[PDB]
């Protein structure tokens, strides 16, 4: 019932792939939803052109 | 703290847990050591000595 998001912040040479070295997630706090989550999206800043 | 009841001196931290993290405990299990619930400080658990 605890839900936890990491950020971190690394330098990646190439366009798209992912870079070789380690990257250590660290987790800004802790939530206690108490809801089970079985499904994610992303969400798209979109503006009126 | 926080209901956990240790007998042991107790000295400021030079390490700093993490903002989630509130608490410490070794690899026998015991509290390495204890963030202060009032303040954010870490606080180092040395058991007195014997």
């Amino acid at each position: 019932g605890y839900f936890k998001i990491y950020s971190k912040h690394t330098p990646i040479n190439l366009v798209r792939d992912l870079p070789q070295g380690f990257s250590a997630l660290e987790p800004l706090v802790d939530l206690p939803i108490g809801i089970n989550i079985t499904r994610f999206q992303t969400l798209l800043a979109l503006h009126r052109s | 703290f926080n209901g956990l009841t240790g007998t042991g001196v107790l000295t400021e931290s030079n390490k700093k847990f993490l903002p989630f993290q509130q608490f410490g405990r070794d690899i026998a299990d015991t509290t390495d050591a204890v963030r202060d619930p009032q303040t954010l400080e870490i606080l180092d658990i040395t058991p007195c000595s014997f």
